[PDB]
Formats: C-alpha cells, structure tokens, sequence
C-alpha cells in the first residue's frame, strides 16, 4: 500500500520522535520504508554521540584487510586479506596518502564511474569488524551498543554474545574500501552510524526482489552456488548497478554523509563503498516481524561457526500459536515483505 | 561466532 515504488526513504526525526528507538523504526516501516530495503534517518541537530573525536588515534584496529578484487564486466569476488594490527593514526596516514586517497571529481556520477572502473586496481585497506563503539555512555539516543530491541533476548536468555551482531562494530574506511552485496545475519535488521569522515555511498535492492537478485547471481558464478546455497553470505560478491539494470534487477541508490544512520532491513540486499577516509559504527537488531525471516533464513553451511540464531526462545514467546507445528516442520508461513511490523498499529490506527 | 565483513 505504501511506498509502492520501494524507494529509499529519508527521515528527519523530531528529539522527541527520536528517544525510542524501537518504535520510530516501527513508524518509518508505517511509511513503506522497509520496501526499499534501506532508509537513511537524519537525526536532530541537537544531537551528538560523542563531544570530540581527538582521543581515539592510539586505537587499535586489530586485523585490518587489504581488499584484492578479481573480475571484469561489473562482476567481481573480492578477497580480503588480513594484514598486521594498526593504529587508527597509521590507518589515516596510509588513507590520506598520494597513493591511496580520494581522486578529484566534479559530481558524485563521476566518482561512482571511477569507482567500477578502478576498484580492482590499487587494492586498499579496510579497518573493518573493529570490536568497539565511539558512543559517550551517556547516550540514550539510538546507541548502537544498547537500542533495547527483541534481538536482546538472545542474550537474555542464552548468555551467547555474537560479535557485531548483538555488540558494535567499528569500520575505518578509505577510497574504494567496499563491501560485497549481502543480507545480515540470520536476514536481520542493521544500523549504521557515519561518525565522521568521507561519505559511504550505498546499492540496495528491495526485499520483494531478492530472489530474483539471488537467481542472477547464481547464474553469473554458477560455481559458487554448487558450492554452497547461500554463497552471497561470503560476502565476496560485488555487482555493478550497469549490470543490475542490464538484467532488469530493481535497486535504488543513496549516499550516506556524515552524521546520518542508515537502517537494512530483513532480506534487503545491499553493497557499496567509502569515499575516503572515515569512521562508521553498526550492529543488527530486530522487530517483531524479524522472527519470520529467522525461521526461514537460508544459511551457509560450508563454512565453520557462521552465524546461527536460535529461534526456539522467539518463536515460544511471540507465536506460541504456532509453535508445535514449527518444531513438527510443517509451519508453511509465506512472508509478505510490504506489510509493516505489527508494532506499527500505533500508527496505521 | 562473529559477523565479518567478507572472506578470502
Ligand atoms: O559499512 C560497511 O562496510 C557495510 N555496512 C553494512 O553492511 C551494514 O551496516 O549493514
Ligand atoms: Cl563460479
Ligand atoms: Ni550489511
Ligand atoms: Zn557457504
């Protein structure tokens, strides 16, 4: 009904829309949002996570990636190679030098067509998957390690941490860092948070679409899908919007800046790229329309320890009406990806 | 288990 277009979305939230969290994303999803598969929420003026970000020069990326890409004809694999621990001062150094800094430019078009043209020369270094949150512990506002979500439970109930997914994230990204077109884990909701630095420029294809992504994808590596089903979870599979739109694949763009979060949702599809040297931070989380997606996530299997969710705990306590038939196999729920998560009411009454 | 960004 809404959003019939599956477009992104941008939002511009009052202080007061913005306090909680949970039930904005349930309101930005009454508006169609989550058709696109991506929205970008900018937060009030008056808001900030952090008073400086002076203090953080000395810390430590970990295991930061050089990221070689192989392919032609806007399909590529990207291969991500872990190098030696850094410092957040030594990253920058290498991200704003000659030989790896943003190239000049005049429209953003012009950035995205040097962008596919170059990505496989040069192969930059990616501080990514950086266990960690830039958030002061003051705010109560959309902060990534604590949004107070249902996807809570897990630990609640089980004790089980999974790194980035229900902790923080931090990315440090320099010019043609990207990442490969993917769903989250366990098809979950994301947030995104660009603390500072160069844009991060952003592909999604709406959820109602993803499929016929995965049948593209599957016949242009028709070895990695023998290989394993859900080979788009690797994470090393990048696509071109020239080929998208070459195959009649819908997507839409956007650019994230500065201060802006982006929200994924469920089984939406999504890629892209850092323009330059800058800062993000992100995590998963889930609504109660999520729990769907879980039962039916389709997982990598020929990979050890990939993420896997138990949804015993989110099943008993949300559809107990349907519990027995689950665990007997024979729960056929068909998932409608327009509807909105019944924590919307609020708003559709 | 962890969420990453890509393999090799
Ligand atoms: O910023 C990146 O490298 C990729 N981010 C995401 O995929 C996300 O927030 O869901
Ligand atoms: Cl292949
Ligand atoms: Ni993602
Ligand atoms: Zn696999």
């Amino acid at each position: 009904t809404l959003n019939p277009s599956a477009r992104i979305m941008t939002f511009y939230p009052t202080m007061e829309e913005f306090r909680n969290f949970s039930r904005y994303i349930a309101y930005i999803e009454s508006q169609g949002a989550h058709r696109a598969g991506l929205a970008k929420v900018v937060p009030p003026k008056e808001w900030k996570p952090r008073a400086s970000y002076d203090d953080i020069d000395d810390l430590v990326i970990p295991a930061p990636i050089q990221q070689l890409v192989t392919g032609q004809s806007g399909l590529f694999t990207q291969y991500n190679i872990q190098k030696k621990a850094m410092t957040v001062r030594e990253f920058r150094k290498i991200a704003n030098s000659d030989k790896y800094c943003t190239p000049r430019y005049s429209e953003f078009e012009e950035l995205e067509r040097k962008y596919w043209k170059n990505l496989t020369f040069n192969p930059p270094i990616y501080g990514a998957d950086v266990n960690g949150t830039l958030y002061e512990k003051h705010v109560d506002e959309w902060n990534i390690g604590r949004l107070r979500t249902i996807l809570d439970l897990v630990e609640k109930e089980s004790g089980i941490t999974i790194e980035g997914v229900n902790t923080p994230y931090l990315y440090f990204g320099m010019w043609k860092t990207s990442f490969a077109w993917h769903t989250e884990d366990m098809d979950l909701y994301s947030i995104n948070y660009l603390h500072f630095g160069e844009p991060k420029s952003w592909y999604s294809v709406p959820p109602e679409h993803g499929k016929r992504l995965e049948r593209l994808a599957k016949g242009f590596f028709p070895g990695s899908a023998q290989s394993c089903e859900a080979f788009l979870r690797h994470k090393m599979t990048l696509i071109s919007p020239l080929m998208l739109k070459k195959y009649g694949i819908p997507f839409d763009k956007v650019t994230q800046e500065a201060g802006e979060f982006m929200i994924t949702f469920p089984y939406g599809y999504h890629a892209g790229f850092n323009h330059g040297f800058n800062c993000a931070e992100s995590t998963n989380f889930a609504t109660r329309r999520w729990i769907e997606y879980g039962k039916q996530a389709v997982l990598c299997s020929c990979r050890k320890d990939m993420v896997k969710i138990s949804m015993d705990v989110f099943v008993r306590k949300f559809q107990p009406e349907r519990y027995k038939l689950w665990k007997a196999g024979k729960d056929n729920t068909v998932i409608d990806h327009t509807l909105p998560t019944p924590e919307a009411a609020e708003f559709l009454k | 288990a962890r969420k990453s960004t890509g393999g090799k």
